[PDB]
DNA sequence: CTCAAGTACTTTTTCCGGTCATT
RNA sequence: UCGACCAGGA
DNA sequence: AAGTACTTGAG
């Protein structure tokens, strides 16, 4: 069915950027810790908290 | 306070040795020994002691 | 022997890859 | 497996 | 930057 609306449509330069969901997503439940202060360790890198 | 803090107890006499889980050794293989930076300054405490007790 | 000015000290939002030296 | 700088995210 | 917390110094 028609849309009631008319919608603005046409081409428009758009950018990929670098924030990429797959490269942030981090769950941490129980893992590495910290010599010094027994607590979690820092970054999805080292697999933190 | 009498039993908890004495004005005498303000000079240090004796000095309190932490054990290593407060100054940990940052071992990085067998070889590489690597030395906390609390460890080394008791060491130097410890040099000075050593000194100004032989001069004495 | 009062009070003006110079002296020093201690703070400064929250979470969240690379490169260097050296441990 | 240690922490400093730099560059970034909302 | 703006308090504090003192010395340092003039009248
Ligand atoms: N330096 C900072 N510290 C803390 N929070 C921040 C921040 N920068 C951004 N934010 C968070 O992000 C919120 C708004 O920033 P943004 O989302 O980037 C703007 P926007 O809402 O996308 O569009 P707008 O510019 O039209 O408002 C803030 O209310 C805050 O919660």
């Amino acid at each position: 069915k028609k849309l009631m609306a008319q919608i603005f449509f046409g081409p428009t330069y758009y950018q990929r950027l670098r924030h990429m969901v797959d490269d942030k997503i981090h769950a941490r439940a129980r893992g590495p810790m910290q010599v010094l202060t027994r607590q979690p360790v820092e970054g999805r890198s080292r697999d933190g908290g | 306070n009498e039993v908890f803090s004495r004005p005498e107890w303000m000079i240090l006499t004796c000095l309190p040795v932490p054990p290593p889980p407060v100054r940990p050794s940052i071992s990085f293989n067998e070889s590489q020994r690597g030395e906390d930076d609390l460890t080394f300054k008791l060491a130097d405490i410890l040099k000075a002691n050593i000194s100004l007790e032989t001069l004495e």
